[PDB]
């Protein structure tokens, strides 16, 4: 009566609406996770450098997660700028550098962008418009030793340094009659040692820190991409490698080269995909759709 | 360090007609007993391809300078595995990035990297008449590499290195492409019992890899490998091998998919009037 | 003295969100600040 506008209805047979199958338990498939870049490497490393010697490492063409460090809870201070702790492993990026260090307590503050002091002016300045994150986390059961730990090193005296800027040069300095490269009046050493003692509060313990940041320009290396469980027999909204449709997967005689994913039936709709995860071939269809019409 | 090798006799370059050849899947979807137009960046059929042979008899030892416009299609025809890899940059002294893809004689190195590439790089297998065996001795391609950004190694293996004699009975196609970043190298391997030609038939090329590279390349060069058992430039065999290059620019195609899956036949749309009806 | 809310799991047009509860980032904290969880609310801090 609504479709014809009126109150009163001749006999016939009229269509009125169109009944969809609504697709239930939406699943997303991605192939397998097997290739993490050694983030263990840069944190679970036993020794680490000077701060003024820091270490620099590549990370690119891995699949990563970064869950997993967020959640550790083990790490003193995670601050992050220009991203979030969360929504970060949905992001790619072409590559990324990572730069450990140990540092002490009052010297986590200068480690930031923005930041001045003599350690952010002379040993590692960041860019005003930095990108990424910075994870700090005691160790005083490693980087402190009885007696003064004097491994790590400062640069204590520098006439500044450019963001992500490494001096290996670190000559004598000249303050002004000049020493002409011998220790003397005028001219102090440019560097200075820390000496971490188990004695020393949480404002002197030593603290390994390490900066992540992320550069992109293809993207190399990408979060983890989770996954679900397969079902069958149901119209389902299902994404495959990124391929996102509606219907019901049922088992497919049809072989598949190694080389293909998806197949295309005549005139370019999908008709069978490829799950990355078991190589099994699934034939979909459109679940159960028509015209309603009204006798 | 790398040396020149000097007795190479200097002759025209040769060019023959290739039949039918350098067609590659377009993409990685399955079709089944249909017909798909697809444009892309293709070899034409029945075209014109650089013939660079390698035979004892002068010595005919071909490295020479190659562009790389947008894609190329390379056929090696072989019998002992001669020709050993690849290299595409533009610069080749170490001021730019440059991809290498190298098969010694235990591994497969593919390798985005910065390379002082010396002028004439090739490999160098010693016989000895000892004991018959062949090695892999020499491998004279870079000096150093400060910077080096992509690394990819295969599993270790053995390979035959022998010189076998007689008609060639081995063909290797290739097709090398760059685009959005990503170089794309598709693959085949046939069996055949030529002496000197560019088998016909029909043959489309599988991809085999789609590298994340993201350099800009516009020239490329073979690395072949020699025998030795003279001096260091005079002393070397080059080994019975041929290939043929040929430069890929967008067409459209006709192919044919069958049953099963694979590419049985495909047409040009711009040989001539009866392909393009 | 001006603040705006930091985090937030959205809003709808024309909508007053008044109450600022403890934003929870994914072990839970129960309502106490700390770990997984930060304030939901920032002050813009002018200066002349
Ligand atoms: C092979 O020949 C080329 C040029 O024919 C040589 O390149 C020269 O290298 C020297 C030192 O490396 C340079 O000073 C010259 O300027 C180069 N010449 C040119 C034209 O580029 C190359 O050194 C030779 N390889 C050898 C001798 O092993
Ligand atoms: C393939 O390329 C060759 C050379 O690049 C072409 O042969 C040349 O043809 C022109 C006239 O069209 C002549 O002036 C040249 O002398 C030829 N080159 C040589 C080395 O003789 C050839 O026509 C091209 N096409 C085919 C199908 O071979
Ligand atoms: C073929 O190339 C591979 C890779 O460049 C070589 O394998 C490397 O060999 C060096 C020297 O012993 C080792 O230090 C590396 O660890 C090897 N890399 C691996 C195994 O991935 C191989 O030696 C080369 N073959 C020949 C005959 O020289
Ligand atoms: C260090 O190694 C342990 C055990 O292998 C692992 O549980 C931990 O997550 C690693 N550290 C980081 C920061 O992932
Ligand atoms: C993916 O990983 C699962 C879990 O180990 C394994 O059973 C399956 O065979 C893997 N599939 C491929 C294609 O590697
Ligand atoms: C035997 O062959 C090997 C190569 O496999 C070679 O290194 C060795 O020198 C040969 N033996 C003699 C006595 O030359
Ligand atoms: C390596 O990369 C750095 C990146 O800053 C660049 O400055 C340098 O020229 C590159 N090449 C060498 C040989 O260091
Ligand atoms: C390739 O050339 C383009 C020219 O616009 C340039 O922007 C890009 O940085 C180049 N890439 C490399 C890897 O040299
Ligand atoms: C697929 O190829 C096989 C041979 O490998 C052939 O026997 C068969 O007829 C082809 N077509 C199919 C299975 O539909």
């Amino acid at each position: 009566k609504c479709t014809l506008k009126s109150f009163t209805v001749e006999k016939g047979i009229y269509q009125t609406s169109n009944f969809r199958v609504q697709p239930t338990e939406s699943i997303v498939r991605f192939p397998n996770i097997t290739n993490l870049c050694p983030f263990g490497e840069v944190f679970n490393a036993t020794r680490f450098a000077s701060v003024y010697a820091w270490n620099r490492k590549r990370i690119s063409n891995c699949v990563a997660d970064y869950s997993v460090l967020y959640n550790s809870a083990s790490f003193s201070t995670f601050k992050c700028y220009g991203v979030s702790p969360t929504k970060l492993n949905d992001l790619c990026f072409t590559n990324v550098y990572a730069d450990s260090f140990v540092i002490r307590g009052d010297e986590v503050r200068q480690i930031a962008p923005g930041q001045t002091g003599k350690i952010a002016d002379y040993n590692y300045k960041l860019p005003d418009d930095f990108t990424g994150c910075v994870i700090a986390w005691n160790s005083n059961n490693l980087d402190s030793k009885v007696g003064g730990n004097y491994n790590y090193l400062y640069r204590l005296f520098r006439k500044n340094l450019k963001p992500f800027e490494r001096d290996i040069s670190t000559e004598i300095y000249q303050a002004g009659t000049p020493c002409n490269g011998v220790e003397g009046f005028n001219c102090y050493f440019p560097l200075q040692s820390y000496g971490f003692q188990p004695t020393n509060g949480v404002g002197y313990q030593p603290y390994r820190v390490v900066v992540l940041s992320f550069e992109l320009l293809p993207a190399t290396v990408c979060g983890p991409k989770k996954s679900t469980n397969l079902v069958k027999n149901k119209c389902v909204n299902f994404n495959f490698n990124g391929l996102t449709g509606t219907g019901v997967l049922t088992e497919s005689n049809k072989k598949f080269l190694p080389f293909q994913q998806f197949g295309r039936d005549i005139a370019d709709t999908t008709d069978a995909v490829r799950d990355p995860q078991t190589l099994e071939i699934l034939d979909i269809t459109p679940c159960s759709f028509g015209g309603v019409s009204v006798i | 360090q790398c040396v020149n090798l000097t007795t190479r006799t200097q002759l025209p370059p040769a060019y023959t007609n290739s039949f039918t050849r350098g067609v590659y899947y377009p993409d990685k979807v399955f079709r089944s007993s249909v017909l798909h137009s697809t444009q892309d960046l293709f070899l034409p059929f029945f075209s014109n391809v650089t013939w660079f042979h390698a035979i004892h008899v002068t010595k005919r030892f071909d490295n020479p300078v190659l562009p790389f416009n947008d894609g190329v299609y390379f056929a090696s025809t072989e019998k002992s595995n001669i020709i050993r890899g690849w290299i595409f940059g533009t610069t080749l002294d170490s001021k730019t990035q440059s991809l290498l893809i190298v098969n010694n004689a235990t591994n497969v190195v593919i390798k985005v990297c910065e390379f002082q590439f010396c002028n004439d790089p090739f490999l160098g297998v010693y016989y000895h008449k000892n004991n018959k065996s062949w090695m892999e001795s020499e491998f004279r391609v870079y000096s150093s590499a400060n910077n080096c950004t992509f690394e990819y190694v295969s599993q270790p293996f053995l390979m035959d290195l022998e010189g076998k004699q007689g008609n060639f009975k081995n063909l290797r196609e290739f097709v090398f492409k760059n685009i959005d970043g990503y170089f794309k190298i598709y693959s085949k391997h046939t069996p055949i019992n030529l002496v000197r030609d560019l088998p016909q038939g029909f043959s489309a090329l599988e991809p085999l890899v789609d590298l994340p590279i993201g350099i800009n390349i516009t020239r490329f060069q073979t690395l072949l490998a020699l025998h030795r058992s003279g001096d260091s430039s005079s002393g070397w065999t080059a080994g019975a091998a041929a290939y043929y290059v040929g430069y890929l620019q967008p067409r459209t195609f006709l192919l044919k998919y069958n049953e099963n899956g694979t590419i049985t036949d495909a047409v040009d749309c711009a040989l001539d009037p009866l392909s393009e009806t």
